[PDB]
């Protein structure tokens, strides 16, 4: 194999580039603000109930109930943790695909940012947008009562403030009911989070196909190198080894190309998500159907 | 030792990749399991060679207690240089208790840097940002009294280099037998030329679309006075 | 002044602070050259394209010295050392390897071209929306409230200079949603009610400029028994 050029250096370079791009995507999406704001100890906002989205201090992970439901809904195969060689050597007579992948040179790297840091970023964004409105996205954060912010948003969509000030209780009750229905809607629907599951399914399928490809003959007498070496005369074994080498190189190149295309698509999706976070959360948008259906208020 | 229940007429055991993992001893009818010997990947963390020649080593996916090795060199562990992260085992760096901005990414929230403390290599947990807390009240507001004019820059790529390739010169050079042999391999080179030409045209299209918004060439007045603004 | 009116500030704020604004703009422009020169890795995105192209071409050239299982990497040696019907089996290996290298190079170039096209489309949209007009999209033409932008050309790319307005030196105040007077509720037309401790004024949004409360800058449109947190004072005519 040493005399077939530098294909493997190119493969390693492409994989490293994809790995770096993933962390860049996450950082660009989730690190808009550099200040960690905290919610006030007293939770009164004019009758608006935000308990379903604020972090829950009782549980160790400090996640909101909706985030807990979301994390329980999606099933993950490998998290990049230490799938230690000690775990694979345990020989529990139940051989999973992870050990087979690991025994053939295929590994998974952990992301730079943990889930706790992402939760902290989300909590900071929520606290800022609840206590300051849209001021903290353009400079220093300025305090303001929540109903006044809501009236300002109604003025933004083209309705006078007395409409809000004379219907505060009804609006608060409607918002509370709408928030309450979200958890039931998410739980009842079985295929709500299909987009997130598709990525995991695609990655697992690609790795399994790559592992399964090792049992092909590619026109040789056997798919095992040791059998060829032990059964054949040394100058005659190269013509059989070359076929296997070429087939495996072709499989690796196909895998790398597919990974590159999928990475480009994921990068486009991440850019869209970052734009949505900048425009619908840190401000009020007038673009039609960009931050929901209807007249946008907040997100 | 093997816990598998081989049938009396079976002699071998295979896995998904179709390689042997269970065997039966020819002399004593006993089942044995075969596992690959320990292995892993190694990464090197260093500042620039212009700064120092010190390095740190990261063994990926390896528990710190399981470290004739394939690499001849060995980095020997002292009392404090060994650290364990969810990304592997780190040797040659000291884990400090402070937090700074990330300098060299390592793993799950762990970064490394070169610090003067005697200069050394340290490892830490990255800091998200400065702590803050805005006071909230339901009868209080904050209003600015001054302003600041700021100017910022943004850089964006537009186009790249346009290249062309000659198949016959690259593959066969001046040989005639090679060209005759290549002539019967189809029309791959026509496709290659078409793709390269398409890319070359697209580059010029990109530049034209970016930089040709207006079709009138305006000129600045000879007298440069704009109310005190300096351009 | 029209741009300040666009971001939500009255014109007299500019007309009474023309010299200060001009000096701030001049200093901000002056600092740009120093900031660009001092930073060594400011223009990394533009250098990455050149580095990638050079590396790809160098790899393609270096690939010509591989054997691909043949006896030599030079066609002349094979032709001069081997019997003519036996030389094809050696030439074919080299041909196939070089074809594979060319195909790999072309695929990489296509993917990079797609990425560059996306970047160019974004740059064209930014030029249309931030330079030829004033944008209200948050964080699209800089950080802060957008005023205007200037383009500059760079090798294989463009540079945008965004000018933005940032508030500073805030102060606390006491506020109320409505003012009660003669059994009627008054709401501000534009701005917010503010109290310094004894009196009540009405001010605008992003700049502190108190005014006497009057029927000229308020509308009544309601009664004084349903608004929560109302404060009663006097309204002049
Ligand atoms: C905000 O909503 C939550 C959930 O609807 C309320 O929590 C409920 O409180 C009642 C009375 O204390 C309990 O019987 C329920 O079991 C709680 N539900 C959950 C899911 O914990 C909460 O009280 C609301 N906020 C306020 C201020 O009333
Ligand atoms: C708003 O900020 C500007 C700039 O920070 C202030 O202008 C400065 O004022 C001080 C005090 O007179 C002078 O010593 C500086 O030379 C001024 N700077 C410039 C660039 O002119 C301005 O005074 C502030 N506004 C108020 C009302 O205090
Ligand atoms: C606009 O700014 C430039 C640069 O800050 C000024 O040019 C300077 O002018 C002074 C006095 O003529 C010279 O001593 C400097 O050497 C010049 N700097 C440069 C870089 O050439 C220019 O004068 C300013 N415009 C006006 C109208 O004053
Ligand atoms: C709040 O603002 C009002 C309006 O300016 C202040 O009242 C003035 O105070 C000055 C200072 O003594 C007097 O000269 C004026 O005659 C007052 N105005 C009127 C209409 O009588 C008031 O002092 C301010 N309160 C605080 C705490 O600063
Ligand atoms: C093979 O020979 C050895 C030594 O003579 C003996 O211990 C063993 O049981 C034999 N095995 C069989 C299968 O005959
Ligand atoms: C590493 O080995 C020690 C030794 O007992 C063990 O306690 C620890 O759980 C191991 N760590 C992992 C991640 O397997
Ligand atoms: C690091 O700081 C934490 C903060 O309380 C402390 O509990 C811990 O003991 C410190 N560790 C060392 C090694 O000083
Ligand atoms: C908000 O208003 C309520 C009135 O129900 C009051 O009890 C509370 O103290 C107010 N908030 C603050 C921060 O004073
Ligand atoms: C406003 O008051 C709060 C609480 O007293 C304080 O934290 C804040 O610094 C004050 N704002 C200014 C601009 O002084
Ligand atoms: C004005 O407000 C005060 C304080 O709440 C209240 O006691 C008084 O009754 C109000 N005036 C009228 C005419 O209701």
């Amino acid at each position: 194999l040493l005399q077939y050029g530098s294909f493997c250096t190119q493969l390693k370079r492409a994989l490293t580039g994809i790995a770096v791009e993933q962390d860049k995507n996450t950082q660009e999406v989730f690190a808009q603000v550099k200040q960690i704001y905290k919610t006030p100890p007293i939770k009164y906002f004019g009758g608006f109930n935000f308990s379903q989205i604020l972090p829950d201090p009782s549980k160790p992970s400090k996640r909101s109930p909706i985030e807990d439901l979301l994390f329980n809904k999606v099933t993950l195969a490998d998290a990049g943790f230490i799938k230690q060689y000690g775990d694979c050597l345990g020989d529990i007579a139940a051989r999973d695909l992870i050990c087979a992948q690991k025994f053939n040179g295929l590994t998974v790297l952990p992301p730079l940012l943990t889930d706790e840091m992402i939760a902290q970023y989300t909590s900071a964004l929520l606290a800022g947008t609840i206590t300051s409105g849209w001021t903290f996205g353009a400079g220093p954060a300025l305090q303001i009562p929540f109903p006044m912010q809501m009236a300002y948003r109604f003025n933004g969509i083209g309705v006078t403030q007395n409409v809000l000030y004379e219907n505060q209780k009804l609006i608060a009750n409607q918002f509370n009911s709408a928030i309450g229905k979200i958890q039931d809607s998410l739980s009842s629907t079985p295929s709500a989070l299909g987009k997130l599951q598709d990525v995991v399914n695609h990655n697992a399928q690609a790795l399994n196909t790559l592992v399964k490809q090792l049992s092909s003959k590619f026109g040789a007498i056997s798919s095992v190198l040791n059998d060829i070496l032990s059964r054949l005369d040394p100058p005659e074994a190269e013509v059989q080894i070359d076929r296997l080498i070429t087939g495996r190189l072709q499989s690796l190149q196909t895998y790398v190309t597919q990974q590159l295309i999928r990475a480009a698509e994921i990068r486009a999706s991440a850019n869209l998500a970052a734009t949505k976070m900048s425009e619908c959360v840190l401000g009020q948008s007038k673009r039609v159907d960009f931050c929901g259906k209807g007249y946008h208020l907040m997100s | 030792e093997s816990n598998k229940k081989f049938l009396p007429f079976q002699q071998f055991g295979r896995d998904i990749a179709d390689t042997t993992d269970a065997v039966r001893d020819p002399q004593t009818l006993e089942i044995l399991d075969i596992t690959p010997c320990s292995f892993g990947g190694v990464s090197v963390i260093t500042p620039g060679t212009n700064t120092s020649n010190q390095v740190a080593v990261l063994y990926q996916g390896v528990n710190c207690t399981e470290v004739q090795l394939t690499p001849t060199w060995r980095v020997y562990s002292t009392g404090s240089n060994v650290f364990q992260t969810r990304a592997g085992c780190l040797i040659g760096a000291e884990y400090v208790n402070n937090s700074y901005e990330c300098d060299i990414p390592i793993g799950a929230g762990i970064c490394a840097s070169y610090q003067t403390q005697s200069q050394s290599i340290i490892a830490y947990t990255m800091s998200l940002g400065a702590e803050n807390s805005v006071a909230y009240s339901n009868n209080s507001i904050a209003i600015p009294t001054n302003f600041t004019i700021s100017v910022t820059t943004e850089i964006l790529p537009v186009s790249m280099t346009k290249t062309s390739v000659d198949c016959t010169m690259y593959i066969c050079g001046d040989s005639t037998e090679c060209s005759n042999l290549l002539l019967q391999y189809g029309s791959f080179c026509t496709q290659l030329k078409r793709a390269l030409t398409g890319i070359a045209v697209e580059q010029d299209k990109n530049t034209q679309e970016v930089f040709a918004q207006v079709k009138q060439i305006y000129k600045t007045p000879p007298i440069k006075y704009f109310g005190g603004f300096n351009f | 002044a029209y741009r300040f009116n666009g971001i939500g500030v009255t014109q007299n704020v500019l007309y009474e602070n023309q010299k200060l604004i001009a000096n701030q703009f001049n200093s901000a422009i002056g600092k740009i050259q120093d900031s660009l020169s001092s930073t060594p890795s400011a223009l990394g995105k533009l250098q990455d394209v050149v580095n990638h192209n050079a590396q790809a071409l160098n790899t393609l050239v270096k690939q010509l010295s591989s054997k691909f299982g043949a006896i030599s990497s030079v066609l002349n040696d094979i032709l001069s050392r081997l019997d003519p019907p036996e030389a094809e089996v050696q030439i074919d290996r080299l041909i196939t390897g070089r074809l594979q290298s060319l195909q790999t190079y072309v695929t990489q170039q296509l993917i990079r071209a797609a990425e560059i096209r996306a970047s160019a489309n974004l740059a064209a949209t930014k030029m249309s929306e931030c330079v030829l007009g004033q944008s209200k999209r948050v964080d699209f033409c800089g950080k802060g409230y957008h005023l205007m932008s200037f383009p500059q050309s760079a090798p294989h790319g463009v540079v945008f200079l965004h000018v933005t307005y940032v508030p500073a030196q805030e102060k606390n105040f006491t506020t109320a949603p409505a003012i009660c007077h003669d059994g009627k509720a008054h709401f501000p037309r534009e701005g917010v009610f503010v109290s310094n401790g004894t009196h009540w004024f009405v001010t605008q949004r992003n700049f502190y400029e108190p005014q006497i409360i009057t029927t000229d800058n308020t509308f009544v449109s309601g009664n004084c028994d349903v608004v929560i947190g109302i404060v009663n004072n006097t309204v002049y005519d």
